[PDB]
This record gives C-alpha cells, sequence and structure tokens, in this order.
RNA sequence: GGAUAGUGGCCUACCAUGGUUUCAACGGGUAACGGGGAAUAAGGGUUCGAUUCCGGAGAGGGAGCCUGAGAAACGGCUACCA
RNA sequence: UUUGGUUCUAUUUUGUUGGUUUCUAGGACCAUCGUAAUGAUUAAUAGGGACGGUCGGGGGCAUCAGUAUUCAAUUGUCAGAGGUGAAAUUCUUGGAUUUAUUGAAGACUAACUACUGCGAAAGCAUUUGCCAAGGACGUUUUCAUUAAUCAAGAACGAAAGUUAGGGGAUCGAAGAUGAUCAGAUACCGUCGUAGUCUUAACCAUAAACUAUGCCGACUAGGGAUCGGGUGGUGUUUUUUUAAUGACCCACUCGGCACCUUACGAGAAAUCAAAGUCUUUGGGUUCUGGGGGGAGUAUGGUCGCAAGGCUGAAACUUAAAGGAAUUG
RNA sequence: UCUAAGGGUCGGAACGAUCAACUU
C-alpha cells in the first residue's frame, strides 16, 4: 500500500534500534535506487541479495550511523525557489543535507541533481 | 386501495379495511390443482376454476386463519391412533 | 482540497455597528448602576 | 402496442419499418465471422499443407 | 445425487415424454420406462394413469410434491406432472428404486 | 472443473507447465500433449459461456436466497445476501469492464434469476 | 430567411429534444466595481482594493432617440416615474 | 513482392475548351503468397473465488427436555401462616401456612459457566432434526488488479415505547393502600394496571464501550485455553494380541480471546500502542476550536405517536474542565 | 378563406385501386 516509507521505514524503522538491517518490501526498481543513493553517499552498508515472486533483488546490511531514518515524503515539487526551500527538510544547511529529489531526469539526490540544474519530484531526503 | 372508500370516514378506519381488503381477492393457490385461481366469494364460500371447485375459505381471506395450528393439532391427532 | 472552519464570522450588524470611535446621541436618562459581586459601588451610568 | 408502439400509425409503420432494416444490417455484418473464419481457415489448412508441401519425407513409407 | 437431482441429468440425455397425454401415449405406444407423477395430478389422472402403464411396461415412481414446481424440476417452468423417461442416460433409473 | 482443472495436482502434477515449463520438475510426463491429452477431457466436457470466478458467486450466492424467499425471518441471511451480493457485483465490474459483454452478465438478471444452462 | 458594420438563436419562421449539474448546476448572500498594488510575512500565510495608473459602468430613476467618422451621451434632446 | 479485391481523386502531356474512356500510378479494401524467436509480465506473507478437512453459546424453522414458579381438583390434620429493623396491611375453624397424589398455564433455560467459543454490530447457552450461511486452518487449486477507505444511499440494531390480534405463569411504571418520617406524593410491605411473552407492522435511541475508526507495514520477551504439521511417547480402543484407533504428552507453526515485564509515548494516570516521525510522511472515512446560554429558536424532512435527523444567533461570563499531590 | 394531422376493404419499403367522416 506504499513501497516507499514502507522500506525507508524499516531501516529508518531498524538503525534507531541499532542492528544489521533486515528484509524489505519486494524490490522496486525506486527502493533499490534510493537504497542506492543512499549507500553511494555513505550511510547503508550494502544493497541484498533476494529473488522472489516479486520479493526480489535484496535485503540490505545496515552499518554506520544513518541517522536517522530516511525520509519518505508524500508529495512532489522541485528547482529554484523550490530544492531550495525543501532544502528545510534538511538536518541544517552547513553540509550535512541531502535530499533524494526524484529529477526529471534521474532519481537523484538534493545536489547529485541539482548537478546539471535539475528538477522536478521530491522522493525523500537523508540523514 | 381504499379512496375507493374516497375521503370520507376518517384514517385507522380505512388502513384496517384496506388491510382486509388487498386480501379480500385474488387467491393464488391450488387447494385442488393447477395454479392461482381460488378466491372468496362473499364470505365462507371460495371456488376454483383450474379445477372448477369451492373450497371453505375462510372469512375476508380464504385462507382458514387459525387452522394452521387445526391443520396441524387436528390432523396431528391423527397420529395417534396408527403411528 | 477543502474545508471552512468556525470562531470569528462574517454577518456583524451590532448595535453601534459603525465600530465607531463613539455613536453620538440624547441623554435620554441618568441610571447610576450598581456594582457587580465582590467590588460594591453605586456606578453611575448614563441612558 | 398495448402501452404506446404508437402515437399516430405512420410509426407503427415507421418502428416497424426501420427497426426490420437495421436488425436486417446488423446480420449483414454479422457475416464478418465468414469473413474471420474464411481468411483465416484458409491458411490453418493453408499452413497444415504448406508443412506438408515442404517436408513430405516418411510420407511414402511410413509402415 | 437425490431424484430432484437425478432428473437434472435426464434432462441432458435419456428421453423426456413431457406430457399427460403424451404421457398416455408414451406408455401405450410402448416406451415409458419409469412414469413421473406429481402428487398435485388428480386420482384418476393417476389411478388410470397408473393402470395404464401398469398394464403396459413401466414401474412409475409417485412424484415428490408440487406440481407447478415438478416442472422447474425438468426445467420447463410450465407446471408439468407426468414424465416418461424414455432412453437412458447417466442416472440410475435403474436404480431409481432397489 | 476449471477451479478443479487441478484435481490432476492430486494424480497427475503438478501445477502446472507444462503448460509452460519453468521451475518444472520429475517425473514422466509426455508434454503439451500429455497434459492437453486427458486435461481437454478434464470436466467431461469444456466450458467458457462465462465467467467461474462468478458462475459461482452468482450461485452459491443464488440458492443463496431460496431460504431468505422463504425464511424471511433469519435477517442474519439477509447481512450477507446482501454481502454475496456486494460481492456478485463487484466482480462484474471488472468485465463490465473487460470481459463480460457491457451490461448483461456484467449486470445479468442479477436479482434475480437462477441461470441458465 | 430577416436584420445588422459585421459573426451567431442576434430575431423571425419551419423541424428536432436538446444543453448544465455533487468536479457543486440553479438559486440565495455581498457594509462586491476588477486588476494595478496595501498592510503584518522566518517560511508557509492571513487579511485588505472606489485616491493616481490601466479596463469597465453612470451622471435622479428608466426607455427611446436625433447628431456623426465616433455616441444610447449628461454639462443634447423626447416621454414616462421622481 | 502479388488484377484479384474495388475503389477514388486529378496531374502531366494530345494546340487551345470542355466533355469523354485509355492509361497511369498514388490512397484506402477485401483476398493470396511470402518475412519472424510470428502475438499473453509475475502469481503480491494484495484481493476473489475451488476444493477438504473440521470448530463454534452464529442465523431461521420446526420440534423435543426439565425443574421450579402461581394455580387449581380432590389432601392430612389441626391452630396460627404472613412480614421486616421491629411491625403493620392482610390471609385465616373457607381447611389456609405445612405435606399428600394428579394436571393446568405461560415465562424461563439453572447448576457445569471459565482464563471463553461465535457473530458486521445489537446480541447469541435444553433436546433432535431440516434450511443457508462464516472465519482459521491445509495446498500452491483456480483467477489476475478484481483492491483500500468512503459525503450520498441503504440492510440489521438491546430496553422502553407506539398498531392489531393471541395469553395473561412471573414480576411489575400508573394506581392504590400498610409502616416509616417534622414533612414521604419514595425508599421498606402488599395488592395491582400497563407492560413483561407472541405474531404480522412501526420506532432507529443506549455508559449501542473496549468510552480508543478502517487498511499495511515495521518495533520485544514468557505462559497459558480453539485447526495443521512431526516425534510420538502416555493409558486404553481394535481384542487372542501389535499396530491403529480415541482421547493424551512433548516441539512447532497458523490464525483467536487474554494475561506479565525494558527502549519508546504521555499532562498525568497509563499505553503493545495511545509506538516511529526535531515540529511531515504510508492511504483514507469522521468529529473538536473557552463555558454557558443548548443540542434550546427557526426551517425542511422522517414518524401514527413518543420522538429521530438535520440545526443557529442574541446575550452572557474568565473561568468549567482533565491528571495527579496532600488536608 | 386557406394549411396540416390523424381511417376501411383488393391486389406487391408498394402505389394508391377504391371507398367513406368526424374532429383536433
Amino acid at each position: 500500500s506504499s513501497v516507499l516509507a514502507d522500506a525507508l521505514n524499516a531501516i529508518n524503522n531498524a538503525e534507531k534500534t541499532g542492528k544489521r538491517q533486515v528484509l524489505i518490501r519486494p524490490s522496486s526498481k525506486v527502493i533499490i535506487k534510493f537504497l542506492q543513493v543512499m549507500q553511494k553517499h555513505g550511510y547503508i552498508g550494502e544493497f541484498e541479495y533476494i529473488d522472489d515472486h516479486r520479493s526480489g533483488k535484496i535485503v540490505v546490511q545496515l552499518n554506520g550511523r544513518l541517522n536517522k531514518c530516511g525520509v519518505i515524503s508524500p508529495r512532489f515539487n522541485v528547482k529554484i525557489g523550490d530544492i531550495e526551500k525543501w532544502t528545510a527538510n534538511l538536518l541544517p544547511a552547513r553540509q550535512f543535507g541531502y535530499v533524494i529529489l526524484t529529477t526529471s531526469a534521474g532519481i537523484m539526490d538534493h545536489e547529485e541533481a541539482r548537478r546539471k540544474h535539475v528538477s522536478g519530484k521530491i522522493l525523500g531526503f537523508v540523514y | 386501495i381504499t379512496g375507493k372508500y374516497g375521503v370520507r370516514y376518517g384514517s385507522s378506519l380505512r388502513r384496517q379495511v384496506k388491510k382486509l381488503e388487498i386480501q379480500q381477492h385474488a387467491r393464488y393457490d391450488c387447494s385442488f390443482c393447477g395454479k392461482k385461481t381460488v378466491k372468496r366469494g362473499a364470505a365462507g364460500i371460495w371456488t376454483c376454476s383450474c379445477c372448477k371447485k369451492t373450497v371453505a375459505g375462510g372469512a375476508y381471506t380464504v385462507s382458514t386463519a387459525a387452522a394452521a395450528t387445526v391443520r396441524s393439532t387436528i390432523r396431528r391427532l391423527r397420529e395417534m391412533v396408527e403411528a | 482540497n477543502n474545508y471552512k472552519k468556525r470562531l470569528l464570522g462574517t454577518a456583524f450588524k451590532s448595535s453601534p455597528f459603525g465600530g465607531s470611535s463613539h455613536a453620538k446621541g440624547i441623554v435620554l436618562e441618568k441610571l447610576g448602576i450598581e456594582s457587580k459581586q465582590p467590588n460594591s459601588a453605586i456606578r453611575k451610568c448614563v441612558r | 402496442s398495448k402501452g404506446n408502439a404508437f402515437k399516430h400509425k405512420r410509426a407503427l409503420v415507421e418502428h416497424i419499418i426501420q427497426a426490420k432494416a437495421d436488425a436486417q444490417r446488423e446480420k449483414a455484418l454479422n457475416e464478418e465471422a465468414e469473413a474471420r473464419r474464411l481468411k483465416n481457415r484458409a491458411a490453418r489448412d493453408r499452413r497444415a499443407q504448406r508443412v506438408a508441401e515442404k517436408r513430405d519425407a516418411l510420407l511414402k513409407e511410413d509402415a | 445425487e437425490s431424484i430432484n437431482q437425478k432428473l437434472a441429468l435426464v434432462i441432458k440425455s435419456g428421453k423426456y415424454t413431457l406430457g399427460y397425454k403424451s404421457t398416455v401415449k408414451s406408455l401405450r405406444q410402448g416406451k415409458s420406462k419409469l412414469i413421473i407423477i406429481a402428487a398435485n395430478t388428480p386420482v384418476l389422472r393417476k389411478s388410470e394413469l397408473e393402470y395404464y402403464a401398469m398394464l403396459s411396461k413401466t414401474k412409475v415412481y409417485y412424484f415428490q410434491g408440487g406440481n407447478n414446481e415438478l416442472g422447474t424440476a425438468v426445467g420447463k417452468l410450465f407446471r408439468v406432472g407426468v414424465v416418461s423417461i424414455l432412453e437412458a442416460g447417466d442416472s440410475d433409473i435403474l436404480t431409481t428404486l432397489a | 472443473e476449471q477451479i478443479v482443472k487441478y484435481a490432476r495436482k492430486g494424480l497427475t502434477p503438478s501445477q502446472i507447465g507444462v503448460l509452460l515449463r519453468d521451475a518444472h520438475g520429475v517425473t514422466q510426463a509426455r508434454v503439451i500433449t500429455g497434459n492437453k491429452i486427458m486435461r481437454i477431457l478434464k470436466s467431461n466436457g469444456l466450458a467458457p459461456e462465462i465467467p467461474e470466478d462468478l458462475y459461482y458467486l452468482i450461485k452459491k450466492a443464488v440458492s443463496v436466497r431460496k431460504h431468505l424467499e422463504r425464511n424471511r425471518k433469519d435477517k442474519d441471511a439477509k447481512f450477507r445476501l446482501i454481502l454475496i451480493e456486494s460481492r456478485i457485483h463487484r466482480l462484474a465490474r471488472y468485465y463490465r469492464t473487460v470481459a463480460v459483454l457491457p451490461p448483461n452478465w456484467k449486470y445479468e438478471s442479477a436479482t434475480a434469476s437462477a441461470l441458465v444452462n
């Protein structure tokens, strides 16, 4: 009934207990894709190794701070006056931040599509 | 309906005389054999063409009434003797 | 979208109305009221 | 009728007329099914027959 | 399944007589194997019905109940009440009785 | 039956491809013609009229109101004849929007007519 | 088809039942002229609009007109009500 | 690629014009032959249905059983039987109060009964049977998106209360009287109307409770009572025996109703959520915005009625209100 | 003074062949 906060709210829902991560939704190009941008900037460990009905692709070890909770979010705007603003979601300007936006092109990160002046949807936000 | 009995005599009465009314006609089963084609010429009487035969029809409804129990009770004692 | 609710309302029509910095008007009667509980005095007012 | 298939006899002649026609046409295009047993079955028996006239080997021997 | 369930297979194979005259023919003619005579169906049209085939050559299992229904039994809905199953089926009309 | 097209699983196997073959198996079997072989026999017959997943809801749901019709006091019978009902309807749609015509069946003599063969 | 400076139910006739609506029709309310923009905004917003500038509409109410390139006119007539 | 499949539109030259039927390809059309992995996401710890096993105080309808209640016919005798704090009102040489056979009537389902089973919810405990249902389990059976929550609209909805008939045991509003009080229209007797039961029809409210919306996630331990797996051991079926069988024990899982203790939540109390998120975040239905004035005024609708449903404003106050802690 | 609507028998969407009238 909503694969996003579904699983990011299990990582989130986990590291607060503290541990070595667990299973999740089913896979999703998108799940796996956030469960990438995450690793690729740090935070999480190694996306994992399942394969079933749609249960396929991965589990995913924890590691590190990653505190706290991946951000799930449930709207979608972007660019210029935007992105910067919804960068108020962030846990503080001075670096730290990361807002896993959805960018017309690419499921990208607050900066990772700040990149080639991109924009669009607001998929989430990490640490 | 009533209104047949036009706006004249009150209500509760109409009501009742409607209850028994719609019931004063159009039965509705074969107390002999066939289909719905009996009734109740007046009271007591109540013959049916799909046999052409008259049944002892109840009152304002040729449906025996309390002879439900009798239906049982009566023929029911017929149980004894001979079971 | 949806949803409008209570509190302060548009319909108005009171007794000075003009939310006036006053209201001119002739001095019908000189009714010195009388204090409420706790305190107590002859509260000189005007109708 | 016993309800109001009418409103002026020109109109029974009407619906009877039209109606009839339109229906006749509905059969007149349900013939399409014929079209679609023919222009397909032809190549069913033609794919079988073409599978025969392109690999007719053990047909002269068998048993 | 029950006879009210056997006659439903019957109406998919066999030879449904459908009658009360054609019932008589069914019999006299000579083919009526069983004979499904409803309770409603008047005495004489039942005792003479009887006599007809109890003369010919057939066993007759007096019906269940309602005639108006004894038809819904054999589909129709038209209150039949004296069938003459004439040909075999996937039913136990040879075991309708013992 | 087709629901019970797989009473085969009982004494044949194996659910059921055969009709394709993926995570296949290990036993005799003579391929697609082993399936089809008696898999066509199956219901001592065939079908398709329309449409099992309802040709059952409408049934249980049909006899389902004989009692309702006579009993009439088992209100704790209406409370379901509504549900087996709202169900029997809820199906239609995914056919009223696909498989069954575009009115009847998808509306059918539903409420009511014991159908239909 | 009639009018229009000219589209068009604009108006005529003839013919057909249509068109809107809970995704809010219709109707009711506005101490309603609209938009510039005004006020207090961390942000998000509340609240305001007839001083100027655009666009509208009216010179007591209400119609109808002559004049003309242009007006249903205010600082022009005509009648009604006032 | 292919007159066979027709069927157009008008261009180019014919000198010019127009009109022609030849082409002549250029659309679209049915055919024909030929090309190519020649066309169908998975089977959601989503949902629907199949199936078979079963469980249950689930639902309807019939019918069984029982004890008592109060009442009778005849009883045995004999001097009080009531009735509370203590009395009284009453019953009573009328045969009560206390027993004696028997039958009569409608309620009602004791005891077992709990740590709870079943139901959407209200609510559901005697017997047997007939009627149609329901979850959980068992498989991957069958489908493949069908779904999730819902203003509208609707089905069921305790008890009283209305309509009409049936009866009418018990208790028992109104109503009487008996005590009691300064005062008793009560609370304590005792009669007793209605009602209590019933069938066809209304009414749609309740502390209608778990005062806690529905769906899915995830977050932590143990015990105990319902279907499925295995070892089976434990004692008996099945008997000359085994085994099996029946209960039954132990380890599991499922889903149930519940209990006992950390992180984390809260104003507290407490909470297995009332948990997660700085202070979004998974989707939705709903209701709240100081007390009163009030669930009143008016309007429209529903109803037979009682009432239900919808539902204000004027004015009026600064506290009312939760939890906790002490007197 | 005009316009329009609304029917019966015989022969194949037929025509009218023919017949007769109220009334809106």
